[PDB]
DNA sequence: CGCTCCTTCC
DNA sequence: GGAAGGAGCGTTTTTTTTTTTTTTT
C-alpha cells in the first residue's frame, strides 16, 4: 500500500494534532476566505507545511482539492532549446515548483503563471442568474529557490491580478526570498512537532498497523534521531518495523539516510588524519556525495554540524571550524562551483585541526 | 577641402616610412628583388603596417597595381563564399607579369577573418602559391590560424621611438611651414606614445588651435596619457599622495571609475619594480573593486578604499 | 511647444556660443569649421557635460539649417552591428554629397555600447572616405572603444563643468523663467550637481514647482533640500560632532532623529560625512585606511538592501574604531 | 563575429570534428602525429643549406648557417615554416631577428607550467602575462580552473603542508566569486606558482597529471534525475 | 612540464 | 655504459543574452 507518510496523511484542518496555535490561526483564516492575502508559510523541512496548506484549502473549496492531477507544460527559450515542466492540477487549485527549471524558473513566472493570472475563472450559476467569479489558488513550491527574475517577476502579477489568484509559497527559510516579495505575503511560521507530539504520532500508527512495540522508548529514540522531521520519523519507523518482522524492539538499530552515515565517517576520516591525500580521499567522498544530487550547502552544513559534535575537539577549533562554515556558506551563495568551496573549507579545517 | 595632415602626408614610398629601419630596409629588398613570400605583417596601431605593405604592392606591381592586387579587410564581405568565389578567381587569373612578379591579395585586419574562411584559404595558397602571394596585416599575430602561419614569413613591428617620430613630424613641419618650439615637440612625442597617427593628429589640431606648437599650448588640448598617470598613483608611497592624485589628476578631469580600474589592472600587469605576492595581491583588490563597479557602485569611494587596500599591501 | 518640453530639453544649446565650460574644445571646433579641415573626431566625458549638445551645434554650423540632410547619426538605441556598419554607414560614407556641401558628417553617439566587430569593420570605412566624409565618436567609457578606433580619432576631453560656466547657464535660466535663485541656494546647487548640467537643470525644475507662487517667491537652499531630500550641512556637521565625540548612545539617538526629522537616506549621510573627512587633517594613516574601507564596505552592503538600522550602527562603530587608532 | 562556446568553435580536433560512434570504431584506426624533432629538421635544414651553398658562401652567410640551424630546430617542429624561415633569413642580405609560427601549449602543458613552472622563463609574472596572451582561450576555460585544482597535489607526490594546500584553495574559492573576470584567472594562477615557487626544491618526485572528474559526477547526476523523474 | 619506459649516439 | 634524446602518457565538452555566420530558399 502507500507508505504510511502519505497513508495517514491528515485531509482536514480539525485533523491536525500538533502546533494548535497555527491550526487555530489557519481556520481564523478561512473565516472569511474571499479577502485571503497571499501566504508564504515558512518553517523547518518535514514539519507538515504543505499538509496545512492543502487542509487550508479543503476547508476554503472542500475535499476535492486532494484529486489531483498532472499535466506537461512545455516551454521554449531563446537559443530554442524545449523544456518541460510538471504542473499538478486540481479542480479548485495548481501546484508548480518552478525551480525545477533551474535559471529558466523565471520564464515560467512570466509565461504560465502569468497567463494563469490573466484568465479570470467564471462559471454559470446554478441557481441564480448570471456568472459568478472565483480567484485561482496556486501552489509555489521551494520557493526560497526561485532566482531573483523570477521573484521580480512575481511582484507586479500578484498585486494587478489579486482578483484573479492568490499564491501560497512555501518554504524553508526566508533568507533567500527578496524583501519585495515578503512585503507582498502574509508570512505565517510553522514550528517544527515537539518530541512528545512526534511520539504520540508514531504510538497511533503503531497502533494502526498492529506492530508490537517492546517499550515507548523506541518511538522517543526514533523522535531524536529525526530532529524533529516528521517525514523522516515515520519513514524510519516504517523500515525499522519491515526490518524487525513488525516486532520492535530496544536493540533494534535506528537506521539514518545514507549519505548522513557517510558523512560522519567522513568527519571521523578529517579528524583523525589532516594532510593532502586524506584531503584528496575528503574531495572523493564529497564528489561522491554530490553524485547523487545532493545540495551542496546541505553537505556543508551537515559535515558542519558532525564536526562540531566531535568530542576531542576544543573550544577554539570548533571557533574556527564554525568561522569557516560561515565564510565558505557565504562563498557557496555567491559561487558556482561548489567544489571550490567544499574543498576549501575541508582544508581549512585541516589546517585548524592540526 | 583640404584634407587632413593623417591622411594628407601618408607615405607613397617606402623610403618615407621612419622606424622598424631593419624591417624596412627588408620590405625594400624584397620590393626591389620581386620574389614575394607570403608575410604576415604585426603589431601595434599607428605604426605603418598598412602604408608598408601598400607600399610594397605598388612599387612591386607598377602600373600592373591595379590589376595584380586584391585588397580585402574587415569592411568588406569576407566570409567563406567569399573564399570560394572572389579570392579563387582572382588567384586563378592569368596575369603576365614581370619575372619574379606574382599577384598580391592583401587581407587587412585578417585577424577577424572567420574561421571557416581561414580554413578555406589553405587550399587557396596550397594551390595558387606558384602565381599569388598573401600579405596578412594584423594587431595579434597568434589571431591567424598556425595552418595558415606555417606558410607566410612573420614580420613584427615595435613601437616608434621618439627620434623617429621627431624626424617625420620635422618634415611635415617643414612641408606645412609650421612655427614650433622644442618643447612643443616633445611634448607631442611624449603624448604620441609611439602611435604617430595620434602624433599627427595631436600636431595638426595644436597648429590649429594656437599656430605656435609649445608644450603649455599642446597641453591645452591633448592631455597626458592616463596609463602614467595610473602608475604614478599606484607607486605612491603615501596614501595621501595616492588619493590627491586620483582626485586631481583623474576624477576631477571627467575619467569614468570603470576606465580607472581597467586602467589600474593593466598597470598592475606589468609593474617590474613590485614583488609577484603584492602584485597578485593588487589584482586581487582591483578585480574586486571592478566586481563592485560593473555591480552599479562606481563610486570615488571604491576607489580610495581600493588605494587604501593597495597601499596596505605595499606596508 | 517649447514651453511644454522639460527643462533638459528646452534649454538644449542650438548654437556654440551657447555651450558653457568647454572654452578650448569649443575655440578648437570652431576654428576648424571656419578654415574647413574637420579632423575625426572623438569626445569622451561623463554625462551631462555637452558632448551631444556640441557635435550638433557644430553640424548646424557647418550645414546650416539643413543639416539633418547630410548628416547620419546614429545612437544605442539603433542597432548598429557589423552589417549595419557595412551596409548602411558605409553606402552614406561613400556616396556624394546632396548639393556638393563639402564633405559629409558620420555621428556616433554612444559608440561605447557598439560591439567590436562593428568598430573593427569602421576602420578602413573611416581611412578610405576621409576626403568625403568625416566621423565623430560620443563616448563616457574609453575602455570599450578599440586601440586602433582611438587611434584614428582626434581626442578632445570634456571636463566636469566648471562653477563659473553653470553659474552663467543658471543666470540665463533664471532670467528666461520668472525666476528667483538665492546666491546659497546657487551654491548648495552647483555643490550637488557635481558637474552635470542635467541635475542642474531638474532640480531647478522641480523647485520652481515647489514653489506656491514661482511669480514673487524665492527659491532658497532649504526648498532645494527638500526637493531633493538631501541632508543639510548642519546635519551632517551634528552627526560627526555626535559620533566623535558622545557616547554610543548618544550618537545613536542623534543619528535616529537626523534622520527621522526629514527622512533622510542613509547613503547621502554617509557621502556627505566622507565628502567632510575627506578634509580633516589625520596624524594616523591608518585612520584613513580604515574608514575607507569600512564606508566602502558598508556602502557597498548598503546598494543591495538589507537592515537599515545595523547598517547605522555599522556607520558610527567603524568611524569610532577608525579613530580610535 | 563568433561569440559561440560550442566545442568545435574553441579547438578544431578529430574529438570536436568526429564524434565518439566514429573514433571508436572498431573499422577506423587513429594515428597520431607528434611535431617533427630536432634531429630530421637539423637534417633536413643542413641538406637544403648545401643544395643552396653558392648562394650562401656569396652572401657570406654560409659560415654562419649552423648558428640558425640549431636556433630554427629549437624553436619550431614545423618543417614548412622551419624552412619558410631559412629561406627569408638566407635571402635577406641584411640582419632580422629570426622568429617562427608561434606554437600553442596543451591543456597539461599549461597545467605543468602553472604548478612547476618554464624553464626558459625565470621571471613567473613575464611567464604569467605571456600565458595569458597567448593562451586566453585555453585559461579562460572553466576547465582549467577545475585541472589546477585537481592536480595541485601531484606535487612532491602531495608530500607538501597542509597550509600551501589550503591557500591554494582558499584562492579558488575566492576566484570562483569573481564572476569570471580575468582579474580573477589572474591571481589564481599567480597565488598557485607563487606557492609552488616557495617551496621548490631540487630533491622533489612528483606524482601524475589527471583531467578533472566533473563531467562524470554530470553524467550520474543526470541518470540520478531520470531515476527520480521515473520513481515520481 | 614531469614521469615513464623504448632507441640512438659516442 | 653511460649519457642524451625521443616517444607516449596525462581528456572532455551547451545554454543567459546577444550577436554573427552559414545555408537553403
Ligand atoms: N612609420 C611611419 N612613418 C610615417 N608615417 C607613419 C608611420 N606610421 C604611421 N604613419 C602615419 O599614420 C598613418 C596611418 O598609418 P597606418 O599604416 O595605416 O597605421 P597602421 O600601422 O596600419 O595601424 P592599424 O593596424 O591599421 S590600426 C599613415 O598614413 C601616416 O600618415
Ligand atoms: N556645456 C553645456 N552648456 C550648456 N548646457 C549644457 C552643457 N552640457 C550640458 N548641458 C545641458 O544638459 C543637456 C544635456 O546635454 P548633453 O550634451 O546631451 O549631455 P551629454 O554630454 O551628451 O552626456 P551623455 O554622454 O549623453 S550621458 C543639454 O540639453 C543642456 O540643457
Ligand atoms: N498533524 C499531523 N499528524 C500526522 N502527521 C502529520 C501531521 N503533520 C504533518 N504530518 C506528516 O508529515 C509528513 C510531511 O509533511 P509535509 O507537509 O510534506 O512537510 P513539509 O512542511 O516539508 O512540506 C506528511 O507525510 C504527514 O503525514
Ligand atoms: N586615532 C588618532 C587620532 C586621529 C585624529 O584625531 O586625526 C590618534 O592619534
Ligand atoms: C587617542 C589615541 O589613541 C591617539 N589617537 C594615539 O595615540
Ligand atoms: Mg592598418
Ligand atoms: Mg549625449
Amino acid at each position: 500500500m502507500s507508505l504510511w507518510v502519505d497513508k495517514y496523511r491528515p485531509k482536514s484542518l480539525n485533523a491536525l494534532s500538533h502546533n494548535e496555535e497555527l491550526t487555530n490561526f489557519l481556520k481564523s483564516l478561512s473565516d472569511q476566505p474571499r479577502d485571503l492575502p497571499h501566504l508564504l508559510l515558512y518553517g523547518p523541512n518535514g514539519t507538515g507545511k504543505k499538509t496545512r496548506c492543502m487542509a487550508l484549502l479543503e476547508s476554503i473549496f472542500g475535499p476535492g482539492v486532494y484529486r489531483l492531477k498532472i499535466d506537461v507544460r512545455q516551454f521554449v527559450t531563446a537559443s530554442n532549446r524545449k523544456l518541460e515542466l510538471n504542473v499538478v492540477s486540481s479542480p479548485y487549485h495548481l501546484e508548480i515548483t518552478p525551480s525545477d527549471m533551474g535559471n529558466n524558473d523565471r520564464i515560467v513566472i512570466q509565461e504560465l503563471l502569468k497567463e494563469v493570472a490573466q484568465m479570470e475563472q467564471v462559471d454559470f450559476q446554478d441557481s441564480k442568474d448570471g456568472l459568478a467569479h472565483r480567484y485561482k489558488c496556486v501552489i509555489i513550491n521551494e520557493a526560497n529557490s526561485l532566482t531573483k527574475d523570477a521573484q521580480a517577476a512575481l511582484r507586479r502579477t500578484m498585486e494587478k491580478y489579486s482578483k484573479n489568484i492568490r499564491l501560497i509559497m512555501v518554504c524553508d527559510s526566508m533568507s533567500p526570498i527578496i524583501a519585495p516579495i515578503k512585503s507582498r505575503c502574509l508570512l505565517i511560521r510553522c514550528p517544527a512537532p515537539s518530541d512528545s507530539e512526534i511520539s504520540t504520532i508514531l504510538s497511533d500508527v503503531v497502533t494502526n498497523e498492529r506492530i508490537q512495540l517492546e517499550t515507548k522508548d523506541i518511538l522517543k529514540r526514533i523522535a531524536q534521531a529525526s530532529n524533529g522531521n516528521l517525514r523522516v520519523s515515520l519513514l524510519m519507523l516504517e523500515s525499522m518495523a519491515l526490518n524487525n518482522e513488525l516486532a520492535l524492539k530496544s536493540s533494534s538499530p535506528i537506521i539514518k539516510p545514507d549519505w548522513i552515515i557517510v558523512i560522519h565517517k567522513l568527519t571521523r576520516k578529517i579528524v583523525k588524519e589532516r594532510s593532502v591525500n586524506s584531503l584528496i580521499e575528503c574531495r572523493a567522498v564529497l564528489y561522491d556525495l554530490l553524485a547523487h544530487c545532493i545540495p551542496a550547502n546541505i553537505i556543508l552544513k551537515e559535515l558542519t554540524f558532525s564536526l562540531l559534535d566531535v568530542e576531542t575537539l576544543n573550544t577554539t577549533n570548533k571557533s574556527s571550524i564554525i568561522e569557516y562554515s560561515s565564510v565558505f556558506d557565504e562563498r557557496l551563495s555567491l559561487g558556482n562551483k561548489a567544489i571550490f568551496h567544499l574543498e576549501g573549507f575541508i582544508a581549512k579545517v585541516m589546517c585548524c585541526l592540526d | 577641402l583640404q584634407l587632413p595632415w593623417v591622411e594628407k602626408y601618408r607615405p607613397q614610398v617606402l623610403s618615407d616610412i621612419v622606424g622598424n629601419k631593419e624591417t624596412i630596409d627588408r620590405l625594400q629588398q624584397i620590393a626591389k628583388d620581386g620574389n614575394m613570400p607570403h608575410m604576415i605583417i604585426s603589431g601595434m596601431p599607428g605604426i605603418g603596417k598598412t602604408t608598408s605593405v601598400h607600399c610594397l604592392a605598388h612599387e612591386l606591381l607598377g602600373r600592373s597595381y591595379a590589376d595584380g592586387v586584391l585588397e580585402l579587410n574587415a569592411s568588406d564581405d569576407r566570409g567563406i563564399d567569399v573564399v570560394r568565389n572572389q579570392i579563387k578567381h582572382f588567384a586563378q587569373k592569368k596575369l603576365h607579369l614581370p619575372p619574379g612578379k606574382h599577384k598580391i591579395v592583401i587581407l587587412d585586419e585578417a585577424d577577424s577573418m572567420t574561421a571557416g574562411a581561414q580554413q578555406a584559404l589553405r587550399r587557396t595558397m596550397e594551390l595558387y602559391s606558384n602565381s599569388t602571394r598573401f600579405a596578412f596585416a594584423c594587431n595579434q599575430s597568434n589571431k591567424i590560424i598556425e595552418p595558415l602561419q606555417s606558410r607566410c614569413a612573420i614580420l613584427r613591428y615595435s613601437k616608434l621611438s621618439d627620434e623617429d617620430v621627431l624626424k617625420r613630424l620635422l618634415q611635415i613641419i617643414k612641408l606645412e611651414d609650421v612655427k614650433y618650439t622644442n618643447d612643443g615637440l616633445e611634448a607631442i612625442i611624449f603624448t604620441a606614445e609611439g602611435d604617430m597617427r595620434q602624433a599627427i593628429n595631436n600636431l595638426q589640431s595644436t597648429v590649429a588651435g594656437h599656430g605656435l606648437v609649445n608644450a603649455d599650448n599642446v597641453f591645452k588640448i591633448v592631455d597626458s596619457p592616463h596609463p602614467l598617470i595610473v602608475k604614478k598613483m599606484l607607486l605612491a608611497s603615501n596614501l595621501e599622495d595616492s588619493i590627491q592624485i586620483l582626485r586631481t589628476d583623474l576624477w576631477k578631469k571627467g575619467y569614468s571609475s570603470i576606465d580607472i580600474v581597467t586602467t589600474s589592472f593593466r598597470v598592475t600587469k606589468n609593474l617590474a619594480q613590485v614583488k609577484e605576492s603584492v602584485r597578485l595581491e593588487m589584482i586581487k583588490e582591483i578585480g574586486l573593486t571592478h566586481m563592485r563597479i560593473l555591480e552599479g557602485v562606481g563610486t570615488y569611494l571604491q576607489l580610495a578604499s581600493m588605494l587604501a587596500k593597495i597601499h596596505k599591501l605595499n606596508n | 511647444s517649447k514651453e511644454n518640453l522639460p527643462w533638459v530639453e528646452k534649454y538644449r544649446p542650438e548654437t556654440l556660443d551657447e555651450v558653457y565650460g568647454q572654452n578650448e574644445v569649443i575655440t578648437t571646433v570652431r576654428k576648424f569649421v571656419d578654415e574647413g579641415k574637420l579632423p575625426h573626431l572623438l569626445f569622451y566625458g561623463p554625462p551631462g557635460t555637452g558632448k551631444t549638445s556640441t557635435i550638433v551645434a557644430l553640424a548646424r554650423e557647418i550645414y546650416g539649417k539643413n543639416y539633418s540632410n547630410m548628416v547620419l547619426e546614429l545612437n544605442a538605441s539603433d542597432d548598429r552591428g557589423i552589417d549595419v556598419v557595412r551596409n548602411q554607414i558605409k553606402d552614406f560614407a561613400s556616396t556624394r554629397q546632396i548639393f556638393s556641401k563639402g564633405f559629409k558628417l558620420i555621428i556616433l553617439d554612444e559608440a561605447d555600447a557598439m560591439t567590436n566587430a562593428a568598430q573593427n569593420a569602421l576602420r578602413r570605412v573611416i581611412e578610405r572616405y576621409t576626403k568625403n566624409t568625416r566621423f565623430c565618436v560620443l563616448a563616457n567609457y574609453a575602455h570599450k572603444l578599440t586601440p586602433a578606433l582611438l587611434s584614428r580619432c582626434t581626442r578632445f576631453r570634456f571636463q566636469p563643468l566648471p562653477q563659473e560656466a553653470i553659474e552663467r547657464r543658471i543666470a540665463n535660466v533664471l532670467v528666461h523663467e520668472k525666476l528667483k535663485l538665492s546666491p546659497n541656494a546657487e551654491k548648495a546647487l552647483i555643490e550637488l550637481s557635481n558637474g552635470d548640467m542635467r541635475r542642474v537643470l531638474n532640480v531647478l525644475q522641480s523647485c520652481k514647482a515647489t514653489l506656491d507662487n514661482p511669480d514673487e517667491d524665492e527659491i532658497s537652499d532649504d526648498v532645494i533640500y527638500e526637493c531633493c531630500g538631501a541632508p543639510r550641512p548642519s546635519d551632517l556637521k551634528a552627526v560627526l560632532k555626535s559620533i566623535l565625540e558622545d557616547d554610543w548612545g548618544t550618537a545613536h539617538y542623534t543619528l535616529n532623529k537626523v534622520r527621522s526629522a526629514k527622512g533622510l537616506a542613509l547613503i547621502d549621510l554617509i557621502e556627505g560625512i566622507v565628502k567632510i573627512l575627506e578634509d580633516y587633517e589625520l596624524q594616523n594613516e591608518e585612520t584613513r585606511v580604515h574608514l575607507l574601507t569600512k564606508l566602502a564596505d558598508i556602502e557597498y552592503s548598503i546598494s543591495k538592501g538589507g537592515n537599515d538600522q545595523i547598517q547605522g550602527s555599522a556607520v558610527i562603530g567603524a568611524i569610532k574604531a577608525s579613530f580610535e587608532n | 563575429n563568433n561569440y559561440r562556446k560550442f566545442g568545435i568553435d574553441y579547438t578544431f580536433s578529430a574529438e570536436t570534428i568526429m564524434n565518439k560512434e566514429i573514433l571508436m570504431h572498431p573499422r577506423l584506426k587513429r594515428i597520431k602525429f607528434n611535431p617533427i624533432n630536432s634531429t630530421l629538421l637539423k637534417k633536413h635544414l643542413k641538406f637544403i643549406c648545401v643544395q643552396n651553398m653558392k648562394m650562401l658562401k656569396e652572401k657570406n652567410k654560409w659560415n654562419k648557417r649552423q648558428e640558425v640551424i640549431d636556433y630554427i630546430a629549437q624553436e619550431t617542429g614545423d618543417i614548412r615554416s622551419a624552412i619558410t624561415t631559412l629561406q627569408f633569413w638566407a635571402t635577406s642580405s641584411g640582419s632580422l631577428p629570426i622568429s617562427t609560427r608561434e606554437s600553442t601549449i596543451s591543456y597539461f602543458h599549461a597545467i605543468g607550467k602553472v604548478i612547476h613552472g618554464s624553464h626558459s622563463t625565470n621571471n613567473d609574472n613575464e611567464m604569467i602575462n605571456n600565458l595569458f596572451e597567448n593562451s586566453n582561450n585555453l585559461l579562460s576555460k572553466e576547465d582549467f580552473k577545475l585541472g589546477i585544482l585537481e592536480n595541485y597535489n601531484t606535487f612532491n607526490k602531495g608530500e607538501f603542508s597542509i597550509s600551501d594546500a589550503s591557500s591554494i584553495v582558499d584562492c579558488l574559492s575566492e576566484c570562483d566569486n569573481m564572476n569570471g573576470l580575468p582579474e580573477s584567472n589572474e591571481y589564481g594562477l599567480r597565488e598557485v606558482r607563487k606557492t609552488f615557487r616557495n617551496i621548490s626544491k631540487q630533491g622533489h618526485n612528483h606524482g601524475t597529471v589527471y583531467f578533472p572528474r566533473e563531467w562524470k559526477v554530470r553524467k550520474l547526476q543526470n541518470s540520478f534525475k531520470v531515476q527520480a523523474e521515473d520513481w515520481l
